[PDB]
């Protein structure tokens, strides 16, 4: 447990972008999970990222895509070289050799 | 300045204090005085707090002054689209006919 890291978990409750999802998904379970993974943490603020990412994905499943959560937080979901992470990517992404 | 003179004493007078931010404590010292003055003019104030940063304390302080000053608290601005119908229903319930 560390207060500075604990702020990152509290992002789920305090930040406006996540606050959109409260009517659909209660953040408290994710906050508790985030706190205990910070206890398990072996790094910096990024240890809170799995909880935030899962909360955003749960919200997207329920219907609300939290377009801005990656900018407000310090997190950056891993992507292969050269590709950007983005919410609501269309599955039919355009390859050149595609009709 | 708005309700300086009550030129329609028969008409209901209502304000939506739609609010989404805190204010420094030094600036909140005369808040209760102003809301009570509005009550003495029977100017209804309906606080509509939005977002995590809404000044919930000021909202509850408004609610304590009069029952008709009931508060709406919204997760985000897009919830206004959902709350609009009952908000207008309440506003027109608070207003008399000709």
């Amino acid at each position: 447990m560390q207060k500075g890291l604990w702020e990152q978990c509290q992002l789920l409750k305090s930040t406006s972008v996540f606050a959109r999802c409260h009517p659909l998904v209660d953040p408290e379970p994710f906050v508790a999970l985030c706190e205990k993974t910070l206890c398990e943490c072996a790094g910096g603020l990024e240890c809170a990222c799995p909880a935030l990412l899962e909360y955003a994905r749960t919200c997207a499943q329920e219907g609300m895509v939290l377009y801005g959560w990656t900018d407000h937080s310090a997190c950056s979901p891993v992507c292969p070289a050269g590709m950007e992470y983005r919410q609501c990517v269309s599955p039919c992404a355009r390859t050149c050799q595609s009709l | 300045q708005i309700f300086s003179k009550i030129d329609r004493p028969e008409a209901s007078r209502i304000a939506l204090l739609l609010m989404a931010s805190q204010e420094p404590q030094r600036m909140s010292r005369n808040f209760v005085r102003y809301v009570q003055g509005l009550k003495k003019k029977k100017v209804i104030v309906i606080p509509v707090g939005i977002g995590p940063h809404a000044n919930l304390k000021q909202i509850r302080l408004i609610e304590k002054q009069a029952p008709e000053n009931k508060a709406f608290v919204l997760s985000s601005v897009d919830e206004l689209e959902q709350q609009r119908d009952e908000i207008v229903s309440y506003l027109c319930d608070l207003a008399p006919e000709a």
